[PDB]
């Protein structure tokens, strides 16, 4: 039977809402390009 | 890579030589991973 009895009070209804949203987005692009050449020429006059 | 080496001389006599070298190398690599995960608990 518990510890107390109700001497007075109100009756009715309780309505509660908790609603939570958490979005994260990440996009990352890394690009690297390397171009190298050598050229050489030798000759005299015939070679 | 491209290399050329040739000799052409007159002397009577005449001698000529030519050597041709070509080389190409190519490499490509591609790798892809996609992971998609959904958890939905309702009670």
């Amino acid at each position: 039977y518990g510890t107390h009895y109700l001497q007075s009070g109100s009756l009715g209804g309780e309505y509660r809402v908790l609603f939570y949203v958490d979005s994260e987005k990440l996009k990352q692009n890394d690009f690297n390009s390397v171009e190298e050449k050598k050229c050489k020429s030798s000759g005299w006059h015939k070679f | 890579m491209a290399s050329k080496s040739g000799f052409s001389f007159g002397f009577e006599l005449g001698i000529s030589s030519q050597s041709d070298r070509g080389k190409h190398y190519i490499r490509r690599t591609k790798r892809f991973s996609h992971t998609k995960s959904v958890f939905l608990h309702a009670r």
